[PDB]
């Protein structure tokens, strides 16, 4: 009956699972709408390239950066794109403030089943990070390999 | 690849429409403790709650969307949320928008000359995804207003939103490709 | 019983109204000090900066939203406006976050009902944006009609 | 004996006056050192312009932006400039976190000499803002007037 | 009795050490996935991106410091690295701020004795940067002098 | 269209001036509970409070800007805030700045060669909006010295601020366009 | 200098491999209070604990990775963490990756035309550093399951991580330079 | 503007040096309640404390920089802070660096051909400002380790820091101008 320490994924504790699902859905929807309002009109197009850089991948990157309180190298310039960005910025402010209000307290909840934060309490944060690094490495390597094969197809 | 893109758009549109329709029609949205008689484990959807296991298994009863006595309607937010949840207007609107997008895709296939039909299909799919989001939020909020789980109809709706967004992106890409091809042909012919 | 917009509770309604008024005033003043002088225009001629009224509003919103944008004032008056707006944003946003942390600890996970309102706003904004885009598209398309006759 | 409400400048309450003075001095010193390490060497210079944009005014602007958690359109590129920037970033993180920990509680301290924040509690924030706007307007106007006079001297 | 570096109290020493290790690893991985492939180099040839090891370290530091930089990864692997580092930074910095508020609320103004350590670190960093700039200038001057002969 | 822009600027200037003038002179800034003789639902403006219901309905009493019964004086800063509120210096300054900007707009009609008059009008309107903001904050802060709501006189001032800022933007745009045309004629 | 860079890469690879090998095999990871028989100042590594003072000084006892006296089993995730700690899978993986990177360096030394061997060495060293990080976090988290300090084996592992990352950077730089030379030869 | 810049640099260097020297020498750094006998209002600097008002006005006593009994020489931070405060090494170092910068400016006046002297003066002034910052922080921290005010010597030191930083910026600007003029002359003559 010892007190149960928070899990590896205890950083998700401050928000309910439904909030996380709706955050993912809202992120996807905002990215899709931003890409749509930035790229659909032929009058935003000049081989031929767009007046803006907000493709679907770039829109997803911008939305992720906005939600992570980071920013990126691009920003919407049109009225509809800036409406999307501003409403997503307001959403991010509200959600991130609510999430980070009591994060440290959520990370050290001993349950029945002021002190410094310990590495264990954030160990799950590190694993994911390293996992991501590994994943990225794999992806990069795969691309290289693919291109190498293509180069062989070009060499024949 | 344009044919492959059109095939993916059609398959995704049909899959999203079918998943949303099944989610709305079926009643495996929430497993929770309650009574289906008109407290045991029951599965409930947008309209009906039915007991599973026990001795009254298989009996379904319509969900009471306006419960409690004295009908405290002094506020407006609670009544509006209850009415929106009872009508399920947003899941049904998402279904309708998915159907409209599929119809637009088919009509564009018949015509193959009016590019604005592709744009309309993409707008319909994106709006269907947004309606799905609003309906999910309304459903969860009304449930809040005692351990529960979400059934396969709920995740059918979630997957329908995901697929609808992907199909909307694909349709916008096809519209952009059509207009770029038109501009390139105009440049080449002049 | 908190409403759907209970995330606005940590600040009073007068604070929100005056925040909107201050945002408008700062954007207008930034645009004015950036664009009024003919000495900031080089040879329709082009300005030495990108701080028109629309871009000034965008910069002010980005500064208040802890996001930033792609432009930054370079003149003395523009940087005075930007710095004083930065100070205002730091104070106001820090106050909102501190008061929200106080409000939320009246550790139980936040429920979707406590934040659903913001989601509504988000979706509404998205819809509005799409509408605007479509309208703009139509205004060009019909224009092309009178450009093809 | 009525409770004394927080003053007009109660936003400075979370930090001692000595901390504010040392923050101003540290800001000045960091800006000066950044400008020095960015511009002193003739090998950073190409009429002739510098390889970087970190003049004293721009260094002050960058330092103010870093302290205000905002950022600007420039960032140091050299090793010496990036050391200044990183150490100032660490200083800003520590100081801003410490200052904003309990700001709202500091803004509502009734003194004998959870509630929403009222406009009065932040009125001093607004006045300064408007003051700044007015100041900036004045400055802009003065510049215009000055230039106009010069143009007259160029028109004779 | 808190020391001069009591601002590091909210996180354990192992957390700080692993933060340094993770920062180094993320910077190295970002540089590797950005620059290793010959297909990212165009015709000494130039890379399609600016994410060398030094710039990768600068980008990682800026991301962790809530400041940002002038560059952003554009490839898939680079953006995976950047996004996972953003997630790590959000969690870690939010945890530090929450635990620091808890530590400080054990309302009395903060005294300078509680932040003297960060002031000392700042001045030491400024001196180190000045020293580095002076050594670089002296080396370049000696190179110019020996070139002139 | 230069004529359309000038017409919009003039109409907005007149509307903002009228809204601030009505807001300053009317007594529907706030709804609260009080007494209009020497507790009941009542409406107050910048200068007077009038009972809204009860036996004393319709009787207006001048606002006690420096009460000496339940406050017995205050600090220097509180006295300064009370004096600024009592004088209504910032709403009146906003009215004056709106009027002067309107005169600047009208003055350029017979002074079409002088472009700095448009710039002066824009500056006057922007300053009028800033004075609006300061007056609003001062009024709300002084009211803080348990139910209340703001009436249409308060929101008349808010709308006046919005319209004044928009008219200032339009005037600055007109000034910029005038100097654009001047430099275009100088080029050719 | 290509030769200088290769020499530095080789020396760093050997140093990092030696540091991780020593850290894995030595018993000075942590200093704490415990018993080396069946409470006193003791030093522990990844496998055994040895008393430092008292009558039982110098006696080493294997670490009880799955104690059944003061713990009597636990949750599945806690058991998984204990299994990962007991196997020392990530420090050993870091050792293996450093060794394989060194072998890649040697293979490229006797295979000049094969450039991908440099890339393989860089990938191996970077992965060895990442495995070092994971092993460090796992070890510290498992130790959490009142004064302690880390000994020179722990910091040997930390230095091994740092040197492995630096050697990976150097190897990637060498690979980039080799492809630069190849494309320069192709252009000319 | 070069002559005006040099005149401003010299005047600011002399003013900063004089202000720092007066601040270090004089003892109006802090007004606080205490005892100058070896509790009344007293003024103290870096070395001495003297009573003001009362009947013992004018008597000065050296500050006890190592107070308290049992001589708890256990930690290191407290002893290091006490020693640094007692020596006043950083204010005196700032004075020395200001003097060195003034000497560099004067020497560069005689030569007018070695630009590195201007750079050395700028570095000296910037380092003097940094030393002033460190000394101020050390002094305040040691005071912390009962209402007090800061006297005119403290603000003399603060103004000395400000002026030293301004003069350092001016000196760096003069160095940059000299090198730019050298490069322009080299381009013109070749
Ligand atoms: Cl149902
Ligand atoms: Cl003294």
């Amino acid at each position: 009956p010892q007190k149960s320490k928070p899990g590896v994924f205890s950083f998700l504790d401050p928000l309910a699972y439904e909030i996380w699902m709706c955050i993912v859905f809202a992120y996807i929807g905002v990215s899709v709408v931003l890409f749509l309002v930035s790229r659909f009109s032929p009058y935003e197009w000049h081989s031929s390239e767009s007046t803006n850089e907000f493709g679907i991948f770039n829109s997803l990157w911008f939305s992720l950066g906005a939600f992570m309180q980071q920013g990126c190298d691009i920003s919407p310039r049109s009225l509809s794109g800036r409406i999307v960005g501003g409403v997503w910025w307001f959403f991010t402010l509200i959600i991130i403030s609510s999430y980070t209000a009591n994060l440290a307290a959520f990370l050290t909840v001993e349950r029945m089943v002021t002190s410094a934060l310990s590495l264990s309490n954030v160990a799950g944060v590190f694993y994911i990070l390293v996992g991501g690094l590994g994943l990225a490495m794999l992806v990069a390597l795969i691309e290289f390999c693919y291109k190498s094969r293509a180069e062989a197809k070009r060499m024949k | 690849d344009r044919g492959v893109q059109m095939l993916l758009t059609t398959v995704g549109a049909f899959a999203a429409f079918s998943l949303m329709t099944i989610a709305v029609g079926t009643d495996y949205w929430l497993y929770s403790r309650g009574v289906c008689k008109t407290e045991v484990m029951t599965h409930s959807g947008l309209w009906r709650t039915c007991c599973l296991e026990g001795n009254f298994k298989g009996l379904c009863k319509q969900i009471d969307h306006f419960p409690e006595d004295a009908d405290y309607e002094a506020d407006t937010a609670e009544y509006f949320l209850r009415a929106v949840r009872a009508s399920s207007i947003f899941p049904i609107l998402s279904v309708i928008l998915l159907f409209m997008g599929g119809l637009c895709i088919a009509a564009s296939e018949f015509y193959k000359t009016r590019h604005n039909i592709i744009l309309s299909a993409g707008i319909f799919f994106v709006s269907a995804g947004l309606s799905n989001i609003i309906g999910i939020i309304v459903y969860i909020s009304a449930n809040a207003g005692n351990s529960y789980s979400y059934g396969w109809s709920f995740y059918f709706g979630a997957l329908s939103f995901i697929i609808a967004e992907m199909v909307g992106v694909l349709a916008v890409h096809m519209f952009i490709d059509r207009h770029k091809q038109l501009r390139a042909t105009a440049r080449a012919t002049d």
